[PDB]
């Protein structure tokens, strides 16, 4: 199994560990996610979990139905979001030369 | 220290810049690139459409490389499509 | 006070919220909405794909909708073929 | 002519503003690169070597130039960077932009 085959395992694993709990169990009502938000994103989104309307916020951006559950297709999104928002902090101010990652989201 | 979930995110950023990190623009994966990627990363069902067919789909500006936020399309991609096939 | 350039991006959110803003989540485009955007805002050569071939192709995650990302495509796509066209 | 047929046109007269100035007509060097941003870019931009490792960063074939292809990604990354700074901190309920890039 490749690196990434195994890193969009995690995601579907992780997602589905909480989705199953309540409700349709292909999806996260605003109860799954906030739980999911708080743990397994405790570090990613530490300043957002200070605030839940913030992270509901989140959820309703992310809502891309507006059926307030999260499904799989949509929860992917927010993984992208988040590794593009990690790589982008790598590089915040950087001046090279050369390739250089800071330390990413919740780091540092 | 990261979560399970937050260091496959991470490791996502490091699967990627191995092959951006070949030659050239370090966020820049080339054609020839981008096949190494699907041969060496990608399972069989997403292999087939093609590396060139891919290519041509990833490559949104037509510049010439599939930058982060075009790889991040074919993760998602790869991520929906491993869902449907998971359930 | 922005730059004409500037004023040109901002506008991009703006054309995109004049859809995005009509129902559901505030940030996504519905295939019936994008079939209106495009016959506003897009010229004759991007919209004789056909608006659903663009909505599948744009909808990237397969979630029913464009967000502002997946617009972002979109606007690449016709400005790399509008500076071909000119 | 939409709304956004203008603000493509836009990006594409400006970049051709400065690609014309010097060698390859369709393309922008560093110096080029750097009198847009220090005008065109005053406020969504807000180090030198920065602006010269931006440019690098989107100088996709790494010939050292800016063709529109590559310049259209820093369009798009700047239009991104706007609205998330409008939907900073959002708390909602529902939609509500505070002032992008450069203002407020
Ligand atoms: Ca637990
Ligand atoms: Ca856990
Ligand atoms: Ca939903
Ligand atoms: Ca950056
Ligand atoms: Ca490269
Ligand atoms: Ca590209
Ligand atoms: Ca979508
Ligand atoms: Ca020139
Ligand atoms: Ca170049
Ligand atoms: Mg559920
Ligand atoms: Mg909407
Ligand atoms: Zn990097
Ligand atoms: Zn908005």
């Amino acid at each position: 199994m490749s690196q990434l085959e195994r890193n969009i395992e995690t995601i579907i694993n992780t997602f589905h560990q909480y989705s199953v709990k309540l409700g349709h169990p292909d999806t996260l009502n605003q109860g799954e996610f906030k739980e999911l938000v708080r743990k397994d994103l405790q570090n990613f989104l530490k300043k957002e979990n200070k605030n839940e309307k913030v992270i509901e916020h989140i959820m309703e951006d992310l809502d891309t139905n507006a059926d307030k559950q999260l499904s799989f297709e949509e929860f992917i999104m927010l993984m992208a979001r988040l590794t593009w928002a990690s790589h982008e902090k790598m590089h915040e101010g950087d001046e090279g030369p050369g390739h250089h990652h800071k330390p990413g989201l919740g780091e540092g | 220290m990261l979560t399970e979930l937050e260091k496959a995110l991470n490791s996502i950023i490091d699967v990627y810049h191995k092959y951006s990190l070949i030659k050239g623009n370090f966020h820049a994966v080339y054609r020839d690139d981008l096949k190494k990627l699907l041969e060496t990363e990608s399972p069989q069902y997403i292999r087939k459409k093609g590396a060139d067919v891919w290519f041509k789909e990833l490559d949104i500006n037509t510049d010439g490389a599939v930058n982060f936020q075009e790889f991040l399309i074919l993760v998602i991609k790869m991520g929906v499509a491993a869902h449907k096939k998971s359930h």
